[PDB]
């Protein structure tokens, strides 16, 4: 099977929960583990939050863009923002690394993404935006 | 706030924070406010965090928690987390920043380790 | 305040449930009645199914585009498709009228939209698409 | 996990009791129709009770599959009675006289009384 979904919303914190719910519903069609679902919910949270607090520095006029395509047991998740961008993507991936520690940011986001999914590709250009591609095969019993 | 219910109870120099719902950036902001709010009106030495009814947590949870942790270290007190689901435990071990913070089984053991209960 | 969302998805029957789930969680921020909610979910289900079985004739490759805009207690639903179009909108809206009798269609859909919403505007052009607008005031306690 | 709609089919000597649980939309409808006509062929039913008590959601597609089974059972000198109708479902039935054609009973035991089996 092949099913695609595209969601666009305002860069607002309430919507982090919103995206988690939406994505989870869309991926439920693959009848995955509760852990697989939780992992997928978490990752969506990490990426969407990043886009909001880092990408748009909490400016509610920014447009977070998520798009999930599920097919033959694999999930292709994409979170994108036309925001600030990431200067050194390699540096930012380091566990515990953060550029906003005074905001109680733990620097665990990316480390969680890379571990809850099978593959993570981060692409970004300063001042253009950031795009996070997350792949994931859903074990089917 | 939203999707996260905060239950606060103070026992002679110990703040008990009982969370029930989902904890993410948005909801964690409401938690930080409400708590540092008690820390301002009362002399709190310790904090016992009951995550028994915690449905979900992302990195923001690790953040707001370590945020309180600091407020307590500056007063020589300690923080105890209890009733942690495996999902939350995974984010704790994974961040590794919780080899510091004390983790107990239930609110009794936590309070007990502090001296109260 | 002025939250708004846009969802697009494959024209596949499972996504009817999906769209209901999604629009609901989004409108949730307004604390509506159980009925008010049910009325909104129901109506979204009505228009999305129309897009799938009528506009796209069950071709999953078609794309259904939803858009919800919350603002000042009102909910503004939108459901469009670049499908086949409605020849006679006037007649199509009459109760019991359906062009899919062989598919156990009761012809109630539109009538349900009109009875559950404060306003229903159906725009349609043959060989272009159909866009349904639905305005719903939410009794704020 | 879950099936968006749960379909409990019970056969009591020439009577078919269908209890639905969950959401009943276009997607879910096709499934129900398929399972019902499947029993109506493997067996000779003449009476149908449709229990919508545990039905969480229903849209026009519900009215359809229901009005379909009605015709289906009727064309065999049989009768169908719907029971446990939530206000929400009922509210849809009342949208057009056409649906006053479907007999609605309070609980299940009365559905059967309406069929002449108890
Ligand atoms: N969408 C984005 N736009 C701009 N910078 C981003 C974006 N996503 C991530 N970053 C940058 O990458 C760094 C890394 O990630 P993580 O995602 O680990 O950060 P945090 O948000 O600082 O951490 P945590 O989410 O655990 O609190 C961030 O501190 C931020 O500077
Ligand atoms: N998106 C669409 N594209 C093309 N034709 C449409 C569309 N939506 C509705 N129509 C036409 O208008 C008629 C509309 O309404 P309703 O929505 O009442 O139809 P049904 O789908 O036949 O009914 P029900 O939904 O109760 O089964 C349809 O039967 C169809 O002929
Ligand atoms: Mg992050
Ligand atoms: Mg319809």
């Amino acid at each position: 099977m092949r099913n695609e979904m595209h969601l666009q919303f305002s860069a607002r914190s309430e919507n982090e929960s919103f995206a988690r719910v939406t994505v989870a519903a869309f991926v439920a069609q693959l009848d995955p583990t509760m852990d697989e679902l939780t992992e997928i919910k978490t990752v969506v949270s990490e990426a969407v939050t990043n886009a909001i607090i880092h990408g748009y520095n909490n400016d509610p006029n920014g447009i977070v863009s998520i798009s999930v395509i599920i097919e033959d047991g694999v999930v292709h998740l994409t979170v994108r923002d036309e925001g600030v961008g990431i200067p050194d993507i390699e540096e930012a991936r380091q566990p515990l690394f953060t550029t906003k520690p005074e905001l109680e940011r733990s620097g665990m986001g990316f480390t969680i993404m890379e571990n809850f999914m099978d593959e993570v590709i981060v692409e970004s250009e300063v001042n253009k935006g950031t795009t996070v591609y997350l792949k994931k095969h859903i074990v089917k019993s | 706030h939203m999707s996260l219910a905060i239950d606060l109870e103070v026992k002679q120099d110990v703040l008990i924070v009982r969370l029930s719902g989902e904890l993410d950036h948005h909801t964690a902001e409401e938690l930080r406010e409400q708590v540092t709010d008690v820390l301002e009106n009362r002399a709190i030495r310790h904090i016992v965090l009951n995550l028994g009814q915690l449905t979900f947590m992302d990195a923001s949870g690790l953040g707001v928690i370590l945020g309180r942790y600091k407020q307590i270290k500056n007063v020589g007190g300690q923080m105890v987390v209890c009733a942690v689901s495996p999902a939350v435990k995974r984010l704790f071990d994974m961040s590794g920043l919780f080899k510091i913070i004390r983790v107990e089984a239930d609110e009794q053991f936590a309070l007990q380790a502090l001296g109260v209960a």
